[PDB]
């Protein structure tokens, strides 16, 4: 199965088969699943580290030369460098469970390298893959029925969140965060709760935004309950700070508007000029009034103004700013609820937002300012604004405040939830055990696959810490054998104590359940396919 | 598993993944290479460093301050950019300690590369160099002490502080009066944190003893032709008007003509309108006028008619320092001659020093600006003073904010190491370990400090380490003669704000650098 | 408790796995002629030696390999057939099967 | 004023000398390099290593001991070449602690190149390095002790010293029957020294537990044709005569003869001579006989017609090692019947191991001999087998000849770590931070020590230090829990004197490398 088929015909002649196969690696069979499984193998021994609170975290270096150091596996393995087609199936599995729950995506992509860990052994035996894919689905189902069985959940809403500051400090405890996990879980609860809807609705993530700026400590990350500015006033003299301002919505720029078709001025005589001049001097006029007459404090110009319209806006003393992005206008409307302006024949002062305070922040000598709007009365936009020592501890807390708003979300979705570190990956284990034990026995053998493939999770686990695996292993489920328990586990923070509740960890169950289901289904599909066509020519 | 011994390398051309212990060699060895190519620039007697351009330009600079190193090098390590990104993060926050954080990280992490070998995980490490950061944190508070209340307290420790951030600089043999200088200067703002303000200038040949400080302003922007050369006394107005062939701005006018006739009648009009233009700036009742972009033939002939003087050419930042310094308002239409508040200052001059004309401006109205002479024989002292000026005014502007400060030169060093060293043998563990790793590796910053002056570092770092167990903690080690005494009588303060910010820089720097584990890369272009 | 020992190096591992690889390609060579319904085995010599047989330690005999753990296989082989006479195929194949293990 | 820049210079084709900072540089890791190939050897989980030499003949070793390790190995640091000599004086000196004493000296130089970066002179290091090295001898005469007085005590003691030096060998699994099987050959040898009295076979199959120590002997020689094969109670015969193409050593004669009927009866002149030297050796009153050299076809069918077994092929070493332990004499004038001793047998016969024939002896007159039959599964097993039988032999005859002894597996590394941590809290300079460096290192052997089992390193180096700060000289680490003991109740016991002569010369060496400052490197001749 290398550098195509040596038949040169059969009377002597020379033979062609394929195109380029003086060097094609002609890839299909076993030997081709064999390459992929093993692709994946790589693939998930080197994405399955980041796994536990102890767990390390990657780097990369994009093709444009920035880095990334990250934790949470899903954008971990977001910008890889994918050639087969399995690494990308595995990319968009990442994908569904990260948009589906949001945490846990390292979850899955280590369950299917343990399940694809014992189903390259088990091909090795000679087997076929239908027999092991069933068996894998009646794995799944087993799993499944032993998650929904050991559920047990709490209170979620509004009024009551210290379950879920719990529930945030753990998972940020992963994370380098961790440092001040109750204050990023308090500031985090109060910006998902500042807006949202409990109606078993969508909360608006367009208009909360993580942001913020580099410089001081990581302590002094705190809440901003309104719409930040990076731009700043033109004008020396012109005042900085100004209290209960009106958003003016502006969507031309501060100039006579030209045809949108080619357009020919003639222009011959003294009067002709005269009368140019006078009458472009005569359009500014009518536009500052138009300007003055709304009478509102902030002007937000997108395309900006003339030096002539600055001085006049000087003069008038009307705060304003030129040349601000479409989206922030989108933003600082909705946030103001301020109304479409499209120039100024619907100009008025009764479609104007409102912002409660504008201020502008100094970070020391920098010559660079910016604008932050807040007291907004009826504020729908709210955005969180992290300090840090550098730009991408800025982007670790940013992805972290992600990972932990996504968990607060799926905790909104749903009460149901159940207890994580390995606990339930043994109380699982524990069922296929069962399930392998009471179930024809030829697909045992699969059903003993899916089972080493759940141990996997507290496997990594002790290995990321550095505690020996096997032993607690054993301990554990002797225990969890004597107690049925969810909350027997790896102390990976070596509290010294097993019991996984008394430390406060809780996950939802239906990411537990959904990434089991989609482990199985993903493995199940790669165990399918054995195809893949390479040239191989080897260029120089 | 590691894809360095695996069947098959799962990359494209040029991308490839090592064995984590080679990873983590690879990026600590190119973190600690940027660490000693930034270092031997500590203590007094640091060494200079030339930044000069590869390319064409060849742009040769010299700086005592490692941040300018930093700021412009190439970057090989994605560690070494982290520590570039913090160290410039720190050189935003305040002006001094940008290579003291920049070092720490590096020393950080070679020892962290060493207890590694040592047989430590990375979390173990973490942990307790959090708990030693935390106790070295709560240390450096305990003996931070406050004197801003206290007018004469202030004012010494204003010269102590710019006497420290001026030792390290060449400026030493003028330090003191250099000090007083820059504390006159920043004490000109009446209390006012920008810095932008304070504007320099280059004058080539003369001593460095030559340099001063100029209360009102300096200006270096020609004076036209026709106009007279000097009026004093007289109403300055700043303009953002273009002031060269204006013409309509509307796009689609064009001109339609069938003989020259009307061409000479719209060229006169153009002339008549420019008069008009001419005759409304007039109308202010304006001498010395000022404008940014150019002035054509017609105009400044009219000006020198009118014998009213105007500057072009006055760039944003200078016409900013000057309405900050005088109370001017810029203005772009003319049309209301009295509704724009004009300049005031006392005296307007054209001085000639060197071999240049240069405008000078004294008795200055409002005196928001500062401007300072600097004299050099080459462009390369030249830059680098200016440097460690505009360094010594933000560390001076640090400390107007908050008066907190501390006794550095190795002795608050000695108070963290001490503090540290006390936690680490009083807990036990690999943690332990860890942190008094981290406390060698802040011993050993100010031994290199004193090691840059070859002199001898293991008497002297015992020596305090027992003066501070006695209870003086306020002894430091002298750079005078190489020894040890009281730190404060030295006149040498460093402000407690930089010195906390450093440590929680230099801390979160090693702990995201320490927990990356392996190298991954895309496809190099 | 909590952590024990970091165990930093890790090369030698990988360099015993490569032994344990290089074993199994001799043991896998090998292991065909093992009984009556087995069939001879697949191995060809580099300077070009031939012989054809059933029974291994004759084919044990045959090859020149470089990696000392086949050498000692071979080793292997041959005591257990100056020892008993019999089931010398059946030991190199449980041999590369233990070290598989191993590998596991 | 040297060669960093300079724009003229004085060197060979292809020849560059290097400064003396790099040259630390090349020479410490070299040093390192030696201490990384000889290391993980250590402790009882010692992992054995393989030698491919780098053509293509590959000499392969399995090795538990690193000195045979260091042995063959390609050299191009003279600092690794002074490491090597060391540790082969080590091994000339006693069998254990030759890896020991690498170790130390590669990472007391890891400590040194750590120092010269710490920017401090080689100088002090060494005045530190000696005044430690002298309290940390003064601390190990503190706790030394010596039982040879009691033959009981020191047969416990001999069971104990080589239990400890086969640990750290593959033997472990059987460590208790080794050590008995080295105890009686020791004592067998009535003390002495002789090594060339102790062979040991190389057979191949078997279990190793089937090891045993016969009292007699093995011939690898073949039986004559017409020769008896099965001669009792003969008289042992060693002769150096060539008797084969036996010829006059004058070759200033040649035949010059007009008619073949002179050289027929110049035949007949050897062949009658052969008769004669063929009676000559028969008359001595002879049933076995050996000979160094060939035998031909008419002597051994003379033999056989006398019933004489002859033996052929026998070297020089064995022939005497037989003659020290049975009364036999090796002669080559066999007129003096009288003046040829013979020695006294008691059992000659045949053994079939596996699919091999040995001649096997037994019944020894004098026992001043060592033999041991080894069922090694491969070649490789079994070299390690007589590599571990040889360092308990030495060691046990070691201990006999200086039988002071210590306790160590750390419990010792701790008490020297102990002594000079004292010493360098009492006194100031940089000396005591060298020496400190010293006992860090000392104390990071236990490391590797441990670290061979994947154990805990910090947590130890601390219960050990706390055991000593009560005076436990006695307090080391158990393989099998990881935790203190009573080294004399847990039997972990090694000789004083190996012990003092490995950080003597770790110390002297380590001397000798840091007084080095520039390598100069001539011409390469490749
Ligand atoms: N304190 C803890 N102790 C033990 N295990 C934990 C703890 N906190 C989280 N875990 C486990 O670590 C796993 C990884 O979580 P994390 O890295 O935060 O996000 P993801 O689940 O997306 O990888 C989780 O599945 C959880 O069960
Ligand atoms: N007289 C002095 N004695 C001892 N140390 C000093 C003295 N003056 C300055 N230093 C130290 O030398 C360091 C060098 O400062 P500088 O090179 O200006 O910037 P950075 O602090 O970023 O290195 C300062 O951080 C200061 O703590
Ligand atoms: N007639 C037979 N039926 C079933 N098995 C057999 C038969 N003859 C031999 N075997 C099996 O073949 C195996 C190996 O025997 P053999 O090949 O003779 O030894 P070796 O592998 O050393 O050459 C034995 O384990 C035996 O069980
Ligand atoms: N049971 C044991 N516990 C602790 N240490 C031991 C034990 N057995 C041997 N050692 C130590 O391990 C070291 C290695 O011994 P070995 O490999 O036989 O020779 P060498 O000392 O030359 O390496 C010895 O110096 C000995 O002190």
């Amino acid at each position: 199965a290398s550098m195509g088929t040596l038949a040169f015909d059969e009377y002597g002649r020379p033979f062609l088969i394929i195109k380029d196969q003086d060097r094609k690696s002609r890839l299909m069979g076993l030997e081709a699943l064999k390459s992929h499984i093993m692709a994946a193998k790589a693939v998930a021994n080197t994405m399955r580290t980041s796994l536990g609170p102890n767990g390390l975290d990657k780097m990369m270096v994009d093709k444009d030369g920035d880095v990334t150091v990250t934790n949470d596996g899903a954008t971990i393995l977001s910008m890889m460098d994918v050639d087969h087609q399995i690494a990308k199936l595995m990319v968009e599995l990442s994908k569904s469970q990260d948009d589906e729950i949001g945490d846990g995506t390292t979850g899955v992509v280590v369950l299917a390298g343990a399940l694809l860990e014992e189903a390259e052994q088990l091909l090795d035996r000679g087997i076929h893959p239908i027999r092991i894919a069933d068996g894998y689905e009646q794995a799944a189902r087993v799993a499944i029925e032993h998650l929904d069985k050991i559920s047990d959940s709490v209170l979620v809403d509004i009024k009551d969140t210290e379950p879920l500051i719990q529930t945030a400090k753990t998972t940020l405890g992963s994370k380098v965060v961790n440092s001040c996990h109750r204050q990023m879980a308090e500031i985090a609860v109060n910006a998902v709760l500042t807006v949202a809807d409990m109606e078993r609705r969508d909360v608006d993530f367009e208009l909360i935004k993580v942001e913020g700026k580099v410089g001081g400590r990581l302590e002094d990350t705190k809440l901003i309950k309104g719409v930040i500015v990076d731009k700043d006033f033109s004008h020396p003299q012109m005042p900085k700070k100004v209290e209960d301002a009106k958003i003016a919505i502006l969507t031309c720029p501060f100039e006579p508007p030209k045809p949108k078709t080619k357009h020919k001025l003639d222009v011959t005589s003294v009067e002709d000029y005269k009368a140019l001049q006078k009458y472009e001097k005569e359009k500014f006029e009518e536009m500052i009034q138009q300007i003055k007459e709304t009478g509102a404090n902030l002007a937000i110009c997108q395309w900006g103004f003339d030096d002539e319209a600055n001085h006049l806006l000087l003069q008038n003393n009307l705060p304003a700013v030129r040349w601000v992005g479409g989206p922030e206008i989108e933003l600082i409307a909705i946030a103001t609820g301020g109304r479409i302006v499209p120039r100024f024949s619907e100009l008025t002062a009764e479609k104007l937002g409102f912002a409660g305070l504008v201020q502008e922040i100094s970070f020391g000598t920098t010559k660079d300012k910016m604008l932050v709007i807040e007291q907004c009365k009826n504020s729908r936009a709210v955005t969180i604004f992290i300090r840090g020592g550098n730009k991408m501890i800025i982007e670790e807390a940013k992805r972290s405040l992600h990972d932990a708003l996504c968990v607060i979300r799926n905790l909104i979705r749903d009460n149901r939830v159940v207890y994580g570190g390995g606990a339930a990956e043994i109380s699982c284990a524990l069922a296929v055990s069962q399930e392998a034990d009471k179930c024809p026995t030829l697909e045992q053998y699969a059903m003993r696959a899916f089972a080493d493939a759940l141990e996997v999770i507290p496997m990594a686990l002790s290995e990321n810490s550095g505690m020996n695996p096997i032993q607690t292993m054993t301990e554990v489920r002797a225990r969890q054998v004597k107690e049925m328990n969810p909350a027997l586990g790896i102390d990976c923070l070596h509290k010294g104590t097993n019991d996984m509740k008394q430390q406060h960890v809780i996950e939802t169950l239906i990411g537990k359940k959904q990434q089991i289901s989609l482990a199985t289904q993903m493995v199940r599909m790669i165990l399918k396919i054995d195809d893949i066509r390479k040239p191989g020519e080897s260029e120089e | 598993a590691s894809l360095s011994l695996a069947p098959v390398n799962i990359f494209k051309a040029g991308a490839d993944e090592e064995r984590a212990e080679t990873a983590r060699l690879t990026s600590f060895i190119g973190a600690i290479a940027i660490g000693d190519l930034v270092k031997s620039t500590l203590g007094p007697k640091g060494m200079d460093k030339i930044l000069l351009s590869s390319g064409r330009d060849a742009s040769l600079m010299v700086t005592n301050d490692g941040a300018t190193i930093l700021k412009n090098i190439g970057v090989d390590n994605p560690a070494a950019k982290v520590l570039v990104d913090m160290s410039r993060v720190q050189d935003d926050e305040v002006g001094d300690g940008t290579t003291s954080v920049t070092v720490l990280a590096a020393e950080l992490l070679r020892e962290a590369e060493s207890l590694i070998a040592k047989k430590i995980h990375p979390q173990t490490i973490i942990a307790g160099w959090r708990e030693a950061t935390k106790a070295a944190r709560e240390a450096l508070l305990s003996s931070a002490v406050d004197h801003g209340s206290d007018e004469v307290k202030f004012r010494q420790d204003l010269m102590n502080i710019a006497g420290t951030t001026l030792s390290s600089k060449l400026l030493t043999h003028h330090k003191d009066h250099f000090t007083k200088l820059a504390v006159e200067a920043v004490l000109r703002l009446k209390g006012s944190g920008n810095l932008e303000a304070i504007h320099i200038i280059k004058k080539l040949g003369g001593s460095l003893a030559d340099s001063y400080l100029d209360e009102g302003f300096l200006l270096d922007k020609k004076i036209g032709v026709n106009q007279p050369k000097r009026i004093e006394n007289a109403k300055i107005l700043i303009a953002n008007t273009g002031m060269d062939t204006d013409k309509i701005k509307i796009f689609g006018s064009r001109v339609r003509v069938d003989s020259t006739a009307k061409v000479a009648e719209i060229e006169h009009a153009e002339k008549e309108k420019m008069k008009e233009k001419v005759e409304r700036i007039l109308k202010h009742g304006i001498n010395c006028f000022i404008n940014r972009q150019l002035i054509y033939n017609y105009p400044e002939q009219l000006f020198g008619a009118a014998g009213v003087m105007a500057i072009e050419h006055a760039d944003f930042a200078g016409v900013e320092r000057l309405a900050l310094v005088t109370g001017g308002e810029i203005a772009s239409t003319f049309d209301h001659p009295e509704l724009v508040k004009l300049g005031s200052c006392k005296l307007i001059e054209e001085v000639m020093i060197g071999e240049d004309k240069l405008i000078h401006f004294s008795g200055v109205a409002l005196g928001e600006a500062c401007t300072i002479v600097l004299r050099g024989a080459t462009q390369q002292i030249l830059d680098e003073a200016e440097r460690s000026l505009h360094d010594a005014l933000c560390v001076l502007a640090q400390t107007v904010k908050d008066s907190r400060t501390v006794y550095g030169g190795g002795c608050s060093e000695m108070l963290m190491a001490h503090a540290v060293t006390q936690l680490a043998n009083r807990t036990p563990g690999k943690e332990a370990v860890a942190m008094e790793s981290y406390a060698k590796a802040l011993r050993m910053l100010p031994t290199i400090i004193a090691d840059n002056a070859g002199y001898d570092s293991a008497d002297l770092v015992a020596q305090l380490r027992a003066a501070h167990s006695e209870g003086n903690t306020t002894a430091g080690l002298d750079m005078r003669e190489g020894t040890i005494g009281d730190m404060a009588i030295l006149g040498i303060t460093e402000s407690f704000q930089v010195k906390r910010q450093v440590l929680l820089s230099a801390a979160e720097a090693a702990e995201v650098i320490l927990r990356v584990d392996n190298i991954i890369k895309a496809a190099p272009r | 408790r909590g952590k024990g020992a970091y165990q930093d190096r890790d090369k030698p591992a990988q360099i015993r796995f490569s032994n344990i690889s290089a074993a199994k390609a001799v043991a896998d060579a090998i292991r065909t002629s093992l009984g009556p319904k087995g069939m001879d085995k697949m191995i060809q010599d580099g300077k070009g030696d031939v012989t054809i047989t059933n029974d291994g330690a004759t084919i044990l005999k045959q090859m020149q390999v470089l990696h000392p753990a086949a050498r000692m296989l071979v080793e292997l082989s041959k005591a257990q057939d100056i020892e008993a006479g019999d089931g010398t195929t059946s030991v190199v194949i449980i041999a590369g099967s233990l070290l598989d293990s191993c590998t596991k």
